[PDB]
RNA sequence: GCCCGGAUAGCUCAGUUGGUAGAGCAGGGGAUUGAAAAUCCCCGUGUCCUUGGUUCGAUUCCGAGUCCGGGCACCA
């Protein structure tokens, strides 16, 4: 759980997912990373089960530079209650994520490592996604 | 001559062991003749239960069909102990046959407060586990285990409880590390010490082990003249030891094993472990530790956020050759990277 | 006849397909007494059933007995 420390507000509207990354469009801090191709949301569940299949492959990892945060949290209500009478408690944490969003890197280990490393986690995530070198 | 060469109603020579009445007569040719058995006849006249066979000699079984049975005058009414082995069974597999219902009442009844508790198996496998370990050899034991105790239970209720997780366990075993905080009170009033830190080939000297870092055999150990209250053993090598003031103070002594009988005590020899963390890693580090001739004193253990666990082992170790092979044993897993000190 | 396992402190019981060994109680150690109980604490205190055995240590692995525990056979 990479858990924000302190926000400003428990809660927030859900925001609307439509064009490009601002910013983290190409690795350079690591030479083997992920691009996302989709958008949807991205849970510190959906990071956790991402970093642990990183360095089970791996066997020594160099760096992994996880991009994305969890930023915006979401909300909803306990189970069977009828509509309206407040927005619920927040929940768990999403982190929103642009189509083109490089996610994660590998440091300075080899292709068939990097071939094989970005694949095992590939499958933890609901976003196609694709093998972006240093540029 | 210690055997009885008898003859059977057809006249085949009966090879047993001397001093047989014809009770022992049965059980040679069947089981189940004993079990028929009422009386003997020898050469014409009935014999007595109370005689006991000669070598050569012809006997007769009076035997019912199905219908009779033994009692307790047999069970010293068998002589010869091979046959009587077989008394030991056959009086046995009656009473027995009845206490198997003694045994399934009370057999059933030390489970589930022990292996049920928890468990809860209908239709149950888990008291027919131990079905590999003993020698069943039909499901007889396994529900007649109480009713004569020869299988002597609360052992194989134990084998009921062989599921040995012990996660939570491993931390009792930690609070046992914490309950072990007083291996330090033997030190004071003195401790068996020899004269272990040879100092310079001149014996019987005040010296202490260094805290700075442990003196053990991997570079050479070096004592510092202090200003007084000891002689510090700084095992060179070490930042205190290099950056000295004084090197004069510097002794070049003797870790000493070249003596007749080595140091048999020596301990505190705390190890950093840098491993990967998973599960089911924690308690095996501390396993093949476990039954390894090692005490442990403190267990100082963390794991980062990346789940590369530094831990530290903060144990008792007397040779560089117990140190070094044991050092060469937390190493069963591969996960871990390295290891330090 | 046959095969299949246990032959572990003083006693209970953990070591188990290979790390010589624990734990509990009992018991002992002395403080204090006629000695106890009470109070103060300390301590394992083992032919791992023997005989052998492939050895660069075996309670366990193997045979060989013995022994215990079995269920199948063998009807005169």
């Amino acid at each position: 759980m990479l858990l924000p420390k302190r926000v400003k507000y428990r809660r927030e509207h859900r925001g609307k997912m439509r064009g490009r990354a601002k910013g983290g469009t190409e690795v350079h801090f690591g030479e083997f990373g992920i691009q996302a191709l989709e958008a949807s949301w991205i849970t510190n569940r959906q990071i956790e089960a991402a970093r642990i299949a990183m360095t089970r492959y791996m066997k020594r990892g160099g760096k992994v530079w996880i991009k994305i945060f969890p930023s915006k949290p979401y909300t909803a209500k306990p189970l069977e209650v009828r509509m309206g009478s407040g927005k619920g408690a927040p929940e768990g944490w999403v982190a929103v994520v642009k189509p083109g969003k490089v996610l994660f890197e590998i440091s300075g280990v080899s292709e068939e490592v990097a071939r094989e490393a970005l694949r095992l986690a590939s499958h933890k995530l609901p976003i196609k996604t694709k093998f972006v070198k240093r540029e | 001559s210690d055997m009885v060469y008898v003859f059977t109603p057809k006249g085949d020579v009966i090879e047993l062991p001397s001093g047989s009445v014809p009770i022992d007569f049965s059980y040679r040719i069947h089981s189940e003749i004993g079990n028929k058995t009422i009386g003997a006849k020898v050469n014409g006249k009935m014999v007595t239960l109370d005689h006991k066979l000669r070598t050569g000699d012809i006997v007769e079984i009076l035997t019912s069909k199905h219908s009779y049975g033994p009692s307790q005058d047999w069970v010293k009414l068998a002589q010869t102990s091979q046959a009587k082995h077989k008394i030991r069974q056959f009086f046995k597999k009656q009473r027995r046959e009845e206490n198997v219902e003694k045994g399934r009442e009370l057999v059933e009844k030390e489970i589930k407060n022990l292996d049920f508790e928890l468990k809860d198996v209908l239709t149950p496998e888990n008291i027919q586990k131990v079905a590999d370990k003993f020698n069943f050899s039909n499901e007889e034991d396994m529900y007649a285990a109480v009713g004569y105790n020869g299988i002597t239970a609360l052992q194989v209720a134990n084998r009921l409880t062989e599921k040995e997780r012990k996660q939570r366990d491993q931390e009792e075993q930690e609070k046992i590390v914490q309950e072990v905080t007083g291996e330090p009170k033997p030190y004071p009033q003195g401790r068996k010490r020899e004269a272990g830190v040879r100092v310079k080939g001149i014996d019987n000297l005040l010296v202490r082990l260094s805290k700075c870092c442990n003196p053990v055999p991997g570079d050479d150990i070096v004592g510092f003249i202090t200003k007084g209250r000891g002689v510090s053993v700084h095992r060179e090598d070490c930042p205190n030891v290099k950056t000295n003031e004084a090197q004069e103070r510097l002794i070049p002594v003797e870790w000493e094993h070249e003596s007749q009988v080595q140091k048999r005590k020596e301990y505190n020899v705390e190890i950093e472990i840098l491993g990967y963390d998973r599960r089911g890693l924690l308690n095996e580090v501390l396993q093949a530790v476990n039954e390894t001739k090692t005490n442990i004193s403190s267990v100082s253990g963390k794991s980062d956020r990346n789940k590369v666990a530094t831990i530290h082992m903060a144990i008792f170790i007397q040779n560089i050759n117990h140190l070094h092979k044991v050092v060469e044993r937390i190493k069963q897993i591969r996960d871990i990277y390295s290891v330090r000190r």
